[PDB]
DNA sequence: CCGTGTGTGTAAAGAGTGAGGCGTATGAGGCTGTGTCGGGGCAGAGG
DNA sequence: CTCTGCCCCGACACAGCCTCATACGCCTCACTCTTTACACACACGG
């Protein structure tokens, strides 16, 4: 899906992916499947693990569309999850549909 | 009378003078748009004219949203600056206003159907499709949405002068049928 | 005589009719207060919108942020009213756990052997070679061989053994519709839902093998009583069952001290003729409200 | 609550024309009033020829 | 140049409407196929805003949604073709009025004649008294048969004349409310009824 | 339940006395047994809400926009209803601050008019302390009325009119400088007011008969 | 200023209870009509008399308005009226229908509630209540404790007394967040409780139509309405131009507030009741006089009472979560059960779970 | 709630996998070695999520996101949906 | 003659749907304009 | 009788107004059988 594969979670997957390999006892391949049914399990996941409501607003700076990928860029802004708030100066949202 | 339309939207074009490949502008550009599967062109949003611009791969540039030729000129120009930056050959090259679209309020009710009924060769008035009634002025080439509430769309006007002899000219009959 | 007169009549005359109109528009005035009323009435518009969200967004619907007192109690384990709200497990819930843990077994089960044929099919797809590809081929069929004995898998041994990680929150989320949390659904199905859990009425000689082994082994270990037990019960299943065939539970007798303790609470909790006493139940140790009842009825009132 | 509805627009209507009428006679009421004063004028200013 | 002639028949008999009406509407078609000034549409659109026109010239026009629930294409088409035409011939068609169209509304339901004329006088006295400014004369008629039925002896609840004038209970429930405080002055003086006109919902 | 029903017949039938004093009410109330609507055997609660129902619908009638006999009739039965309670603590008529005033001027106006009896029993109703001063009629969560063409135009009215009417006439027949003719720039005066206000009143009047005539 | 509608039979205008008063009070001044006292041939003389110079009528007239004007049970009742019919037709439908015929548990309560303190004379004859005081009949909205009480929300009334400073009825109104024990006693259930949540959160704010008047009486207490008037000055929120106060300068005769209107009150952090102001009346003589214990409940929704999960005889004193035991994860027991299921002999948190303190909702409340 | 989420991706990935590391012909050691490194690598603001509906007012964008992760402040954190409003 | 064992009244939950008002969002309209992709007659072999 | 390529179209924005008409949905109300709870009562048996 060449999306969720940037978060923490993906980077450390690539990360014990590269170790692992540098070490010569797996081969590439079972890497890269591994990598596209990670891609699977969290697309199924983190669409049916999940229900905290959350709401943001703020001042958006920029944003982009290609190839069926939204790239959004606001500033001052709100995030509101369950009972919290969390600040944050500028924020980067990446979608893909 | 004394009043005088305000515009609310001037369409505009020109010609960049050379092909462009949308996937780098879109890849590139702050504000651009981009659904190939969608439309065929690039729309580039800016915040100080307040414009936007469709940019086609033949090099063509249509700017839309400006209030007067002044800003819808500057957004054009702003919109060509741009392109070149991203490193096209861009220039500006027969620049044309389209379009010029006011709005205007007479201040009174108007009866649409006895305008209709005295005017029908150049007015049609359907309320099922559009409540408003639409005349074909035929001295300027300019459209009018007339409202039972006063309010007064000119459109199709490639100046300003047409707007105001258009309104002028629709003025005395909106004053004779006044509801 | 002279045109004067007619002067002064005629001021009169407009002044007696212009109260006429002052009165008259007044009685318009009000009149139109009233049609404006009637229309803000026709325009009117409630209490529930602020029972949680006094203050609630008119573009999202959310409440203002948790404060810190909030915070605080939240750290101290205090739970909010919606936290202690229960409710009943009705039978339909019961049969869609029990078809929702059918089901993600089915897909559990079913996901490894589902991307190793997939695997074996894309090896195929690019081999460059006939004798490994008829070995791919025989590895594919005994795969889809054993997706199709995990397909014909039994119930029995499909739902488990009440102790083995499900995907229970998946249960609240396809199947339910969010009223139930993941910790809810797990500790319902594996404590009281599962089939390894006799729910079948109990047996006199099963209720005196459970009383007599809670007066040797102690009424304290009851995890290893239900074990004890031989049939297949949750030590839950066993005290409630000990508990309403129990005969200590209530005292049973009155006494003196508890005779005034019961004066006092119903003295300084009453609110006339109308005496709670489930309220003072909570105060009282080892009674029930009929006890009560009866007591204040027929020994502690005059007559 | 229609019904009171139309009884307080009956009457709307009921003082809206009595205001109409009595309109009309303050609007004549003051054309009398105009005639009154340009004839007491002229009526004054036939023994004003003779003055100190 | 054929198929259309029949189109035109069956768009007529799911309608029930005389025969006149159809040979005007094949006429109409003729003339638009030899001005061809609308080539690229579909003949089917073109066959439906034809006999919407010619529907309209008779005096018993009809409304776009009833032309678009027989015809086979979306109501935009139905009004694009329609203009389109009006323009290429260079003819004219009267503007409905109010009074059209509660003929066949009420008889579509069930109301009685004496409902008819009510709603008839209702409709009719709201668009004098300009109580109905710039709204479509098809919710003004339904509003006005709300209220005649409401009123009379057989009580129609919103959902049936939206679903025969084809106008959504809302834009009904505006046009009532927009009338609402003058119901009584629009009924007929000598009106019969078992719910009084002075309480209504 | 449906209380109001029996009440209007009351006031009905008080109203078709055509008189005020206190005495024919007493009668009334004696021949419908009225002071046994509180009788019946009813729990304390239940008894406290319907008096209080029987009260705030009594307080209403006796307020406008109803007539003067029928306030009258209305304050005679909130007399009769609060002094006969099966309620330990009677119930408290609620009244408003923005009746206390028209409450006021009413009785004014009946101590005035020389009806004394209402005026007794109103200030009866106040020396017992049988009103709760409260902020609102009705606790806020979550017929024969009075038209304005009386109090614009009556006998009175229109015979003084029609006296000034008169009396202008004469004075213009006095006013010109000859007897014969009135002057021509004074000729503008109608006598279709009168008529004209006539037609109009008696429009009204045909309106609301046939409205109340049923159809 | 004058109370009046905003809607038509819902609500209010915004108005000073104070000048309210001062009106009512100035239109009865000397009146004889605010006396608060006990209600009391000779006398007749003085009577007539009073009635002769308050109507302008002579001692005679005043003597016959008294005789004529004077007052003018019984289970069996005939020639019934349509109301008095219908009732005869209820009581024989109940007769012929109940058995018992005995007052009901709900309806005695609420009477008794209701009629708790009425004509309750104070035993100090120091505390007297002025001639006109100004009661709010108010009512707070029960905390959503049953999942149906949105479906219909449960209330509390309570006559407030005009001219009393707040924090008066904060104290007063009795909920049971103010009671919760906070920590775990899943290890041991013998720890000495700790402060009620009364005590470790004295904060509470009320907030009457755009104004916070926070409870800073106490140090423990902290600006509760801070946070949402910062969180309210972000950006445009719908709500504006939000007031402060202290909650111990102001009286409720002070408070401008309109009756039916939705008002907040929260406490313990996020514990909110909805305030209405019913109705506003002067205090009369057949009500409680006294100014001790005037901030009383006038009615409570008698809320029902959580029992434990193992026995249904007792109610609950313990609930536990993530229990290995309980079917449920709230899970509610008594000391008893709760003892005999979670610990052993010599005395150890047997399995895993956690169990905290419970109050139950429906008996401090 | 993210730890959670994280644990039981890290169990659904490495269980599904299992088969592939068997036929392959990779002992399930590296397996559960690959798991410990993959909790123990485990311990700018951006979020990778999903759009259901970018509607665009005038000026007013409404984000009807659906479920997605974001990073803020280096903390992560899912949604399940994001109804946001922005203003360009 | 004081115990208990079931009955009863009637408001209070509990889901269990089912309805309804209103707020918001959307469409439809000419406007003039630019790429491009489906596609609706069109006769035309071809059998 | 049955496809079948082919040039001449319609339809996507999105620019800003403007009124009416249409549709979605979302929170809250209704009520209704069905239990649910708590006080009180009536036997009940030797
Ligand atoms: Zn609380
Ligand atoms: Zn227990």
């Amino acid at each position: 899906y060449q999306l969720y594969r940037n978060t923490t979670l993906g980077n450390s997957l690539q990360e014990s992916l590269d170790e692992l390999i540098q070490s010569q006892q797996i081969t590439p391949q079972l890497a890269l499947q591994v990598l596209l049914q990670f891609d699977k399990a969290i697309n199924a996941a983190l669409a049916q693990r999940v229900r905290n409501r959350v709401n943001f607003r703020g001042s958006l700076n920029t944003y982009r569309f290609c190839d069926n990928v939204w790239t959004f860029v606001l500033n001052d802004v709100e995030f509101r999850e369950v009972t919290e708030l969390i600040k944050v100066d500028k924020v980067k949202i990446v979608a893909c549909d | 009378s004394g009043i005088v339309p305000q515009l609310q939207n001037i369409v505009s074009t020109v010609n960049l003078g050379c092909k462009l490949d949308l996937k780098t502008i879109a890849l590139r550009a702050r504000n651009a748009e981009y659904n190939p599967k969608r439309f065929a062109a690039v729309i580039m949003r800016i915040r100080e004219p307040r414009t936007t611009a469709l940019i086609f791969s033949s090099g063509k540039m249509v700017c839309t949203g400006a209030k007067s030729e002044e800003q819808s000129r500057l957004a054009a120009r702003k919109y060509a600056r741009v392109v070149q930056k991203l490193g096209f050959p861009a220039k500006f090259l027969d620049f044309k206003i389209q379009n010029m679209v006011g709005s205007c309020d007479v201040k009174f009710p108007i009866r649409l159907e006895g305008l209709v009924l005295t005017h029908q060769q150049f007015s049609s008035y359907e309320p099922e499709l559009f409540p408003g009634l639409i005349y074909r002025m035929i001295k300027p080439r300019i459209v009018l949405l007339i409202f039972v509430s006063g309010k007064v769309v000119l459109t199709g006007a490639k100046v300003r002068a047409e707007i105001y002899e258009a309104f002028e000219n629709i003025y005395p009959i909106l004053k004779g049928f006044r509801k | 005589e002279d045109p004067e007169t007619c002067l002064q009549l005629n001021m009169v005359y407009q002044e007696v009719i212009q109260e006429k109109l002052a009165e008259a528009n007044l009685l318009l005035a009000q009149n139109r207060e009233q049609q404006e009323e009637l229309m803000r009435d026709l325009a009117g518009s409630y209490m529930g919108h602020f029972m949680k969200p006094y203050f609630k967004d008119k573009v999202t619907g959310v409440g203002p942020p948790a404060n810190e007192d909030t915070r605080e109690k939240a750290a101290q384990g205090i739970k909010a009213f919606e936290e202690l709200l229960v409710t009943k497990w009705k039978n339909w819930e019961k049969a869609l756990l029990r078809k929702s843990v059918v089901s993600d077994r089915l897909q559990r089960l079913l996901q490894p052997k589902l991307l190793k044929l997939e695997y074996l099919h894309q090896k195929q797809s690019k081999v460059s070679s006939e004798l490994e590809r008829q070995a791919l081929e025989k590895q594919g069929r005994e795969a889809e061989k054993e997706i199709q004995d995990i397909n014909q898998l039994p119930e029995e041994a499909l739902l488990g053994n009440r102790l083995d990680s499900h995907d229970w929150e998946k249960i609240s989320n396809i199947n339910f519709e969010g009223s139930r949390s993941a910790e809810e659904i797990r500790k319902f199905w594996q404590n009281s839902e599962h089939p390894s859990i006799n729910k079948q009425e109990w047996s006199r000689e099963e209720e005196e093998r459970l009383q007599a082994i809670a007066a040797a082994h102690g009424h304290l270990e009851w995890q290893k009583i239900a074990e004890e037990l031989g049939t297949s019960r949750s030590a839950f299943q066993c005290l409630q069952k000990f508990q309403q065939h129990n005969k200590a539970l209530k005292r049973k007798e009155w006494t003196e001290e508890e005779d005034r303790m019961l004066t006092q609470l119903v003295q300084e909790m009453r609110v006339g003729s109308h005496i709670p006493y489930r309220r003072i139940v909570y105060y009282m140790e080892g009674r029930d409200s009929m006890q009560l009842i009866y007591r204040w009825t027929k020994s502690l009132d005059p007559g | 609550m229609l019904s009171r509805l139309q009884e307080l627009r009956k009457e709307e209507e009921t003082l809206l024309r009595l205001k109409a009428a009595l309109h009309d006679q303050l609007n004549r009421l003051k054309v009398e009033e105009l005639a009154l004063q340009s004839m007491i004028s002229s009526r004054r200013g036939d023994e004003m020829l003779s003055s100190h | 140049m054929m198929n259309a002639f029949k189109e035109i028949t069956t768009m007529a008999d799911r309608i029930n409407l005389p025969r006149n009406i159809v040979d005007r509407t094949n006429n109409l078609f003729k003339q638009v196929y030899e001005q061809k000034s609308l080539k690229g549409r579909a003949n089917d659109a073109i066959a439906s805003a034809c006999l919407y026109i010619a529907c309209r010239q008779e005096g018993v026009p009809r409304t776009f949604k009833e032309i678009c629930a027989v015809s086979r294409i979306s109501k935009k088409e139905i009004g694009r073709c329609f203009k389109l035409i009006l323009k290429a011939l260079e003819t004219s068609v009267d503007l409905i009025t109010t009074g059209d169209f509660m003929s066949r509304f009420c008889s579509n339901l069930c109301l009685p004649k004496q409902v008819q004329m009510a709603a008839t006088h209702i409709a009719r006295k709201a668009v004098e008294l300009d109580l109905v400014p710039g709204r479509s004369p098809i919710s003004v008629a339904a509003a006005a048969i709300y209220m005649a039925s409401q009123a009379s002896a057989e009580k129609r609840t919103q959902k049936e004349i939206g679903d025969i004038a084809g106008v959504a209970d809302v834009t009904i429930r505006q046009s009532y409310r927009l009338i609402y405080p003058r119901a009584p002055d629009l009924f007929p003086t000598d009106f019969k009824f078992d719910t009084p006109v002075d309480k209504l919902p | 339940p449906g209380l109001q029903t029996d009440c209007e017949a009351l006031l009905s039938r008080f109203q078709e006395t055509d008189s005020v004093r206190f005495e024919d009410f007493t009668e009334l109330w004696r021949n419908m047994k009225f002071g046994t609507i509180f009788c019946g055997r009813m729990r304390n609660l239940e008894k406290n809400m319907f008096t209080k129902e029987a009260l705030a619908l009594a307080w209403r009638y006796f307020l406008p926009p109803y007539t003067f006999q029928i306030r009258v009739g209305a304050l005679y039965l909130l007399y009769g209803l609060y002094n006969t309670q099966l309620c330990q603590p009677k119930q408290k008529i609620r009244v408003a601050l923005k009746d206390w005033d028209e409450v006021l001027k009413f009785q004014q106006d009946l101590v005035n008019a020389q009806h004394f009896d209402a005026a007794y029993i109103f200030r009866k109703l106040r020396l017992d302390r049988a009103f709760h001063f409260t902020a609102m009629p009705k606790l806020l969560s979550y017929k024969d009325p009075s038209d304005r063409v009386m109090k614009l135009i009556t006998s009175d009215v229109l015979e003084e009119m029609l006296n000034v009417h008169d009396h202008y006439q004469n004075m213009k027949h006095v006013i010109s400088v000859d007897k014969s003719k009135p002057d021509k720039a004074l000729s503008l005066i109608k006598d279709d007011f009168f008529d004209n206000i006539k037609n109009i009143v008696l429009e009204h009047q045909q309106w609301h008969k046939d409205r109340k005539n049923p159809s | 200023n004058f109370p009046e509608y905003e809607l038509p039979e819902l609500n209010t205008r915004a108005f000073h209870v104070g000048a309210f008063g001062e009106l009512w009070r100035g239109r009865l001044r000397g009146a004889g009509d605010l006396s608060l006292r006990e209600p009391p041939a000779a006398d007749s003389d003085r009577e007539d008399a009073a009635v002769a110079r308050d109507l302008d009528c002579s001692l005679e007239a005043a003597a016959e308005l008294r005789a004529v004007c004077g007052l003018d049970e019984v289970i069996p009742e005939n020639t019934d009226l349509v109301t008095l019919g219908v009732r005869k037709r209820f009581l024989e439908h109940r007769e012929e229908t109940i058995t018992i015929d005995r007052a009901c548990r709900q309806e005695t309560f609420v009477y008794e509630m209701e009629s708790h303190a009425i004509g309750k004379k104070p035993e100090n004859s120091a505390d007297m209540i002025e001639e006109g005081e100004l009661i709010l009949s108010v009512n707070i909205l029960y905390p959503v404790i049953f999942h149906k009480h949105k479906e219909h929300k449960p209330y509390q009334t309570m006559l407030v007394l005009g001219s009393q400073k707040l924090t008066q009825l904060r104290d007063s109104i009795r909920c049971v967040s103010d009671l919760q024990i906070g920590g775990e006693f899943s290890n041991t259930p013998d720890q000495a409780p700790e402060h009620i949540s009364k005590d470790l959160y004295k904060s509470a704010f009320f907030y009457f139509e755009g104004t916070f008047y926070n409870d800073k009486r106490y140090p423990e207490c902290r600006d509760l309405s801070r946070t949402i008037i910062e969180w309210s000055e972000s950006h445009d929120r719908g709500y504006g131009k939000f007031q402060t106060a202290r909650m111990e300068d102001f009286t409720f005769n002070d408070l401008c507030i309109k009756l039916g209107f939705p008002y907040l009150y929260c406490h313990q952090g996020d514990c909110e009741h909805v305030i209405v102001i019913t109705d506003i009346r002067l205090v009369h003589h057949d009500d409680c006089l006294d100014r001790t214990l005037y901030p009383l409940l006038i009615k409570k929704h008698w809320l029902w009472t959580r029992k434990c999960f193992v026995c249904k005889m007792y109610t609950a004193r313990w609930v536990t979560n993530n229990d290995s035991f309980a079917p449920e994860d709230p899970c509610f027991f008594c000391d008893v059960c709760f003892r005999m299921l979670h610990y052993d002999s010599e005395g150890n948190k047997l399995g895993e779970f956690l169990a905290y303190p419970y109050v139950d909702p429906g008996t401090f409340n | 709630t993210v730890p959670k989420l994280y644990r039981s991706v890290i169990e659904d990935v490495i269980n599904d996998v299992r088969d592939i590391f068997l036929d392959d012909g990779v002992d399930e050691q590296v397996l559960m070695e690959l798991k410990t490194l993959w909790e123990n690598k485990l311990m700018e603001n951006v979020v990778v999520c999903q759009y259901d509906k970018i509607h665009r007012s005038k000026n007013k964008w409404k984000f009807h996101l659906k479920d997605g992760i974001m990073n803020l402040n280096g903390r992560d954190y899912i949604f399940s949906k994001a109804i946001g409003d922005a203003e360009w």
